[PDB]
């Protein structure tokens, strides 16, 4: 019912991903297709502990710099930056410039904004 | 909209009683964090753990105040609650 | 939504058939129009049966 | 002292026989288990939700 009229552009590069899909859905018997859902799936799960882990380790590693930056007391992180990083709501910028703040003012409190959506690439009857 | 408070109290206890090690009795709808064996890198994991739980997403502003089983109860409630508008 | 998601997946061939009761206020308004007949035309093409 | 001798050996004379018949049972579990995965109701998710 609601699709955006960006998804229904006919393109030259549309008309080739028509043929993948196809053959994906009308080539391809529903058994190899299952098994490859069932791989998919466990190597998902498997990638987002990895994920997880890393996003801990980082927080440990911003707390220790943020004691050399203010230089007192403060180990503390924020819930929010480590949350808003399992999300995948920064941009690279955002966390290099939260990184310089913390290791020289320290203000663990002070967040680079948001990431805004990334929009969908047209060019012309090419993509 | 409507959403049943006791399910999800129940249920964040369970999630904190497992995560800790602590039985599920001793676990109150008002205890805190540190009290209960946990400190501040790990206040975070039970967090994680709570949005597997629900398959949710917490606000980060509204997780930088939780203190009590209660108010996380809570939260995760609100977020329940405004799922399909 | 439970009836297109089954013929589309082919698994709508061997269900035992069911029956619907559709129910219409009465409109003797000076419209020809009738949205039983509109939802199951919508219905069957949709799904291209 | 007998008897179980004689049921010792014919124990072992039909494990020949499963020696001898390995093979086509192996390949018959796993055909079977082949065609335990496609009668769940994962399958049928799978299926609706493609
Ligand atoms: C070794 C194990 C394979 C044994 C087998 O029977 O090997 C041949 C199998 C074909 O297996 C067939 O697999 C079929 C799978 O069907 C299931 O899946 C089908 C979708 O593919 C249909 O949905 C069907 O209704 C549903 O039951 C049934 O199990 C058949 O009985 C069985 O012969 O192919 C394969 O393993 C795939 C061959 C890949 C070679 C490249
Ligand atoms: C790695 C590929 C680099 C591009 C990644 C951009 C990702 C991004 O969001 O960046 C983060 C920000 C973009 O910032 C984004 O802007 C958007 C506006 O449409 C929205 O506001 C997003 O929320 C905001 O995150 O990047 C920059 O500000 C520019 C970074 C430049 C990166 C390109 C470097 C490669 C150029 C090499 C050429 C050198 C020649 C001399
Ligand atoms: C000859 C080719 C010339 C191409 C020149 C270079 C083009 C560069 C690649 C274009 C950017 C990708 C656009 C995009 O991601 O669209 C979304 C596409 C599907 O297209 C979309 O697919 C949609 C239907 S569906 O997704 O397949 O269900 C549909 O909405 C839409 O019409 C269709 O565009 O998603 C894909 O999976 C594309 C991944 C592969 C692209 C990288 C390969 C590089 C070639």
């Amino acid at each position: 019912t609601d699709i955006p009229w960006a998804e229904k552009r006919w393109t030259l590069f549309s008309t080739v991903w028509y043929l993948v899909q196809q053959l994906r859905f009308v080539g391809t018997p529903p058994a190899l297709r299952y098994v490859a859902f069932l791989g998919w799936r466990a190597l998902m799960f498997q990638v987002y502990a990895a994920h997880k882990a890393l996003v801990l380790w980082q927080c440990k590693l911003d707390a220790g710099l943020a004691r050399i930056g203010s230089g007192g007391a403060t180990a503390t992180f924020s819930k929010t930056m480590a949350l808003r990083r399992l999300h995948w709501r920064n941009s690279p910028l955002a966390e290099a410039l939260y990184a310089l703040n913390l290791y020289k003012t320290g203000r663990v409190h002070l967040l680079p904004p948001v990431a805004k959506p990334i929009p969908r690439p047209t060019f012309f009857w090419l993509f | 909209a409507a959403v049943d408070k006791a399910k999800v109290l129940e249920d964040v206890r369970s999630i904190i009683s497992t995560q800790l090690g602590t039985e599920l009795e001793k676990v109150a709808p008002e205890a805190k964090f540190v009290d209960l064996g946990a400190d501040s890198l790990d206040t975070v994991e039970i967090m994680m753990a709570l949005e597997e739980k629900f398959e949710i997403a917490l606000e980060e502003e509204g997780a930088e105040k939780i203190a009590t089983v209660q108010d996380a109860a809570d939260m995760i409630a609100a977020q329940i609650a405004a799922k399909g508008n | 939504g439970s009836l297109v998601c089954q013929i589309y997946s082919g698994l709508f061939n061997k269900q035992i058939s069911k029956n619907i009761l559709l129910v219409n206020p009465k409109t003797t308004s000076n419209n020809l129009v009738d949205y039983n007949v509109l939802l199951i035309q919508a219905l069957a093409g949709e799904t291209e049966m | 002292p007998l008897t179980r001798a004689v049921l010792a050996v014919v124990r072992v004379r039909e494990l020949l026989r499963a020696l001898l018949l390995l093979p086509f049972s192996a390949v018959g579990g796993a055909v079977a288990a082949w065609q335990g995965l496609f009668n769940s109701q994962r399958y049928e998710n799978f299926l609706m939700s493609e």
